[PDB]
């Protein structure tokens, strides 16, 4: 299971925080969970490539495709860049664009991959994450 | 750069700047769309990372195909496949001589066939006006300007109401009741049937409250034994002029009988009862359905 890889990144602490941050997961939802793993595998990240930018960038493509409210996932830019992110996130938006590309633009993930790679463990708290009203 | 060269600059508005360019060596003519970045960031816009990754896994003949995309940290260029000249433009020059019936059963009817297989395949257009259809000098019509696009498969997604221009607009969004799908693009289509036949637009509309009264006063005033849940809508207001509703030749006219039946159905008040793209595809006006070509 290439999971073992994804699952590193929801130990860090500060992430942790985030996902404590967004009670009503309106930006860190189950299905965005999922799709920034698929992210990680279209891009064919290595083991290196895993870093907490790469997760950010890639959570916030998630929402840009798959979220109409496009103002709830600007939260994501302090935890990324700091206290300094009012000034930090053009080149942050400038990664996802990079991002963007090396997944040839297949930005768009059916529900069917979400719930393929939500299969392997649905142990994981993170999966459990639903979305109600 | 490349082998291609900009003959022409066909339209600029919010969305961008569109070119038509063409390659001299071989005669291979793209329109080429260069995208406005955002202001606080030079990054992509959403709209265009939405119709570029939907078109990416997109492939119909009833649907503008995406050829190339010419991505650098300053500029950013889609190169489309190159069509004649748009729906809307093709209507106001047949204002006064009329667009033949069996062009507009074969416009409708590969409208509807692409639309099916973007609902097939759980993509919402959500932009379905006469100046995002192309058409070419073959008779074909396609589906374009995916910017306003999305996939709707993933349950519980936040959603908005900035679809379309009003007159396009079902009636479910102008009340405020979202939850939508598939329906509304049904309602934009057979809004735009109608602006076919008589060269008019059929709900022309200055505002969300106007675009209703013309809806009301064109379909009747909708009660709930017609639409079940219409008066308790977040947007719904007792103080409706009630309008009764009017006969479909004093609305348009040239109209044969299996053509003002699939209109009557494509312009359903309920959504739940409205018909799908699939099912107008198999309707009895699409029977002797052919592939005029268009004089442009």
């Amino acid at each position: 299971q290439d999971m073992t890889a994804f699952f590193k990144l929801f130990d860090d602490d500060l992430i942790q925080d985030f996902l404590w941050m967004d009670c009503c997961c309106k930006i860190a939802d189950k299905y965005l969970l999922a799709m920034t793993f698929v992210y990680f595998k279209r891009a064919k990240f290595t083991i290196s490539e895993h870093t907490r930018i790469n997760f950010f960038i890639a959570l916030y493509l998630a929402n840009t495709v798959e979220e109409d409210e496009e103002e709830t996932k600007y939260e994501i830019f302090p935890w990324a860049l700091g206290k300094n992110w009012r000034k930090l996130f053009p080149n942050f938006l400038k990664l996802r664009d990079q991002l963007w590309d090396r997944i040839d633009y297949r930005a768009i993930v059916s529900r069917r991959c979400c719930e393929e790679v939500m299969a392997i463990a649905p142990t994981h708290y993170i999966w459990q994450r639903e979305r109600s009203v | 750069m490349e082998n291609f060269q900009k003959v022409e600059k066909i339209g600029e508005g919010t969305y961008g700047v569109v070119y038509k360019a063409r390659n001299k060596l071989t005669g291979e003519v793209v329109a080429l769309k260069k995208i406005r970045l955002d202001t606080e960031t030079e990054g992509v816009p959403s709209t265009a990372i939405r119709e570029i990754s939907l078109l990416k896994e997109l492939n119909h003949p009833n649907i503008v195909k995406l050829l190339d995309v010419i991505h650098t940290e300053n500029k950013l260029y889609l190169v489309f496949e190159f069509l004649h000249q748009d729906l809307k433009k093709f209507m106001d020059a047949s204002a006064l001589t009329g667009i033949p019936l069996p062009l507009i059963k074969s416009y409708l009817f590969q409208l509807l066939q692409g639309l099916a297989f973007c609902h097939s395949h759980r993509v919402l257009h959500r932009d379905l006006k006469p100046q995002n259809l192309l058409i070419n000098t073959e008779g074909a019509i396609k589906l374009a300007d995916f910017g306003l696009a999305r996939a709707f498969g993933v349950p519980v997604r936040t959603y908005t109401h900035e679809v379309v221009t009003l007159w396009y607009r079902a009636p479910e969004i102008l009340l405020g009741c979202k939850y939508y799908s598939t329906a509304v693009d049904i309602w934009s289509l057979g809004c735009i049937f109608a602006e076919m036949v008589t060269r008019r637009a059929l709900f022309p509309g200055d505002s969300e409250i106007d675009q209703l009264f013309r809806i009301f006063r064109t379909l009747g005033t909708p009660d709930e034994v017609v639409w079940p849940g219409v008066t308790s809508m977040p947007d719904y207001k007792p103080s409706f002029p009630k309008w009764a509703r009017q006969d479909f030749s004093k609305v348009v006219p040239p109209l044969d009988e299996d053509g003002r039946s699939l209109l009557s159905q494509m312009l359903h008040y309920d959504p739940n009862k409205r018909i799908s793209a699939k099912a107008a595809l198999a309707h009895p006006f699409f029977q002797d359905v052919t592939k005029p070509v268009p004089h442009l």
